[PDB]
């Protein structure tokens, strides 16, 4: 479709 | 003989320690199951750790830079395909710190 | 063309936005001023962003791949010369993530 795998804003960390 | 090190690099990458952020890279990216309609259009040359381990076994790498080129293309691919704020991106950098470090402290 | 995109990546590495962890890579390492009498014995091929730049303005890179080997050489020397815990190693990996990302986002 678009752009990723569905993990936009998922997880912990990254500033 | 440098490939005795890349073997140890590959084992380190594939170890349980890193399993929390290494799992997206264990097997080739499954475009059909995840619905990535555009993936093989954006990524001409897919790569993953299983595939690295197979090429390592068929001894398809002559020296360390060839191995490292596949390991990096693996990361480059996630970076190209995925927006900067996706989880898979961050997992990729965590795994890549492990690779770039252990790859730099290679004897030679 | 890609070389055009390489230019953009350069200016992106040099920009104020990344200055906090980019500053140690701006010009060749000053072994004398930093007091590293052994830096040159260990690092045979010094590299820095000022050198990548000059190579860019002169068209000395045939393609994006050569550009990228020099940028990675820069980080490599850093990972190789410094202890794994040194703040400079962390600054490099932080600069490298930025590079690699913009570099993956190049059309190809």
């Amino acid at each position: 479709s678009g752009r990723g795998k569905g993990g936009k804003g998922l997880g912990k960390g990254g500033a | 003989e440098q490939l005795k090190h890349c073997n140890g690099i590959l084992k380190e990458l594939l170890s349980k320690k890193h399993a929390a952020y290494a799992w997206p890279f264990y097997k080739p990216v499954d475009a059909s199951a995840l619905g990535l309609h555009d993936y093989h259009d954006i990524i001409k040359h897919p790569m993953d750790l299983s595939t690295v381990k197979r090429k390592m076994e068929n001894r398809d790498y002559r020296d360390a830079q060839e191995f490292a080129a596949d390991v990096r293309l693996m990361f480059s691919n996630c970076y190209k395909y995925n927006p900067p704020d996706h989880d898979v991106v961050a997992m990729a950098r965590k795994l890549q710190d492990v690779f770039e470090f252990r790859y730099a402290k290679m004897p030679d």
